[PDB]
């Protein structure tokens, strides 16, 4: 039912980076592992997942126009998802200007 | 001639050199070179890593696990890392698709599969399904 | 099925008294039913003496 | 003991003869990449229209073509590669068509790559290939097309 | 009067032998911990690549295997005990393998430990086990298996 219903998808984990700095506590500001985000992401794996209420919200605020889109997934078995993973759709394609 | 290129044909052979531990170097079509490797210690599996220049005082190779498949191995070109040589500086390389005229001055397509050359760098090319040799200018890319 | 707002259903023509193939089957042996009996036309009825 | 040479639809490429059958008044076959195969057909009589029709058929006595009238646009003409409906046809559905190149095995045991030039059939239907730098006659077991 | 010895299935431990069994087309059967048990076969022909099946069975005139293309990995094979379809069969799911320690009863009513060295079957298809330090061949009932 779940391959049924879902759509095919990269799912990568997630893991602190060790470019931390030690002492601020605060990563490096490009490093090939994570390129500035705090996080670092393991090697992709492939996976069928359901995808629901997809939702572009966008802010106009004084810094700029932003994106804060919200969706809700529904998984496999046996699979455990870590706070910060990571999925990437490459059939589906976004427009921006 | 040149040597640049030492492709190992058996995959029997590439496991047994991974038993070697020795690193190797596998060609991607429209994507990035890769290496892999065997990891040591007490569990034994397969690892991958990005980075193809040579280790450093300032270049360390990061190594990650993956469950890579025999059907890439199987297909895809492979090599010991450190015997391959990066470029073989030629203006078409071996299975390159190119346009030639025959012995009766008739024209086919045919793929290069050869690796000669002077002292100079003076360059021939023969021809998938041909004996004798062509030159640089006798051929012409064909494009896709 | 129902998981998180995401529904299947499937309605089949399996019954507690007829099998899903049941309706062809009835099919094959009307057609059965007019082409034998049409065909032992053909060969007509057996007879013997006494 | 044969048939005689088949021939490949011919795409027409050239925007300028296009439009000179298309006012000539004979019939094209467009296909799009996302919805159909299509013909189009500029109306007959003085009331002058473009149609577009989806009855992709020879004319049959029991089989009528039914137009409806479309703006047709250029682009879709330029982008779509189109035929004419007098060659497009079940008649030639061969796998590897005309100046296809292919990799074919050779009597050495070496795959050499070569163009098909004559394309013809025996009556059971095999389609025998003519190459280039070779006499004889290839058949489609043989062969291998290779993508990109 | 009894069958002859029946031989264990020997689980392959090096790598290297089994590529070099799948290379030569020789079919294994892997069990998944998490999943089941199936087999691998390299494709016949030319066109090479690894083929997954779940149809566990040998390869009767009326039961015939069908295989699916899969990208088999290189740590399943090494995690995973691995088997060839020739051997790996029904016909020995013996309680106490080859090689296997028990502890058994001895005459003086000591428990001793000992290892499964041979294994034969009566036409009653109760095992025989021979063990190390004993003569004679010892029974089922008998044994007793010590885990951790
Ligand atoms: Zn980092």
């Amino acid at each position: 039912f779940i391959n049924d219903r879902g759509i095919k998808v990269l799912w990568e984990e997630a893991y602190f980076c060790p470019c931390l700095n030690p002492d601020t506590g605060h990563p490096r500001v490009d490093c090939p592992r994570c390129h500035g985000k705090g996080i670092a992401y393991l090697p992709p794996k492939e996976t069928i997942m359901a995808i629901q209420s997809q939702e572009k919200g966008t802010n106009q605020l004084d810094i700029g126009i932003l994106d804060t889109g919200t969706a809700i997934g529904t998984t496999q078995l046996e699979k455990r998802i870590s706070y910060r993973d990571r999925f990437t759709v490459p059939e589906v394609l976004m427009p921006q200007q | 001639p040149i040597q640049d290129a030492k492709p190992i044909d058996d995959i029997v052979d590439i496991m047994t050199y991974l038993k070697n531990g020795k690193v190797l170097r596998v060609k991607q079509d429209n994507q990035g070179d890769i290496l892999v490797r065997m990891s040591p210690g007490k569990h034994k599996f397969t690892e991958v890593s990005r980075d193809l220049d040579k280790e450093s005082f300032y270049y360390k190779r990061h190594w990650v696990l993956y469950n890579v498949s025999v059907n890439s191995l199987i297909t895809f070109d492979v090599y010991l890392d450190e015997e391959y040589s990066e470029t073989t500086k030629v203006k078409y390389p071996k299975d390159t698709i190119v346009e030639y005229t025959r012995e009766d001055q008739e024209k086919d397509v045919a793929m290069i599969k050869e690796i000669l050359t002077d002292n100079n760098g003076n360059y021939f090319y023969a021809l998938i399904g041909e004996t004798m040799l062509f030159d640089e200018n006798k051929l012409n890319k064909v494009k896709d | 099925l129902e998981v998180d707002g995401i529904t299947e259903t499937i309605g089949t023509t399996q019954s507690a008294m007829y099998g899903g193939a049941s309706a062809q089957i009835l099919q094959i042996n009307e057609d059965i039913k007019e082409l034998l009996d049409g065909l032992r036309a053909y060969f007509g009825y057996n007879m013997i003496g006494l």
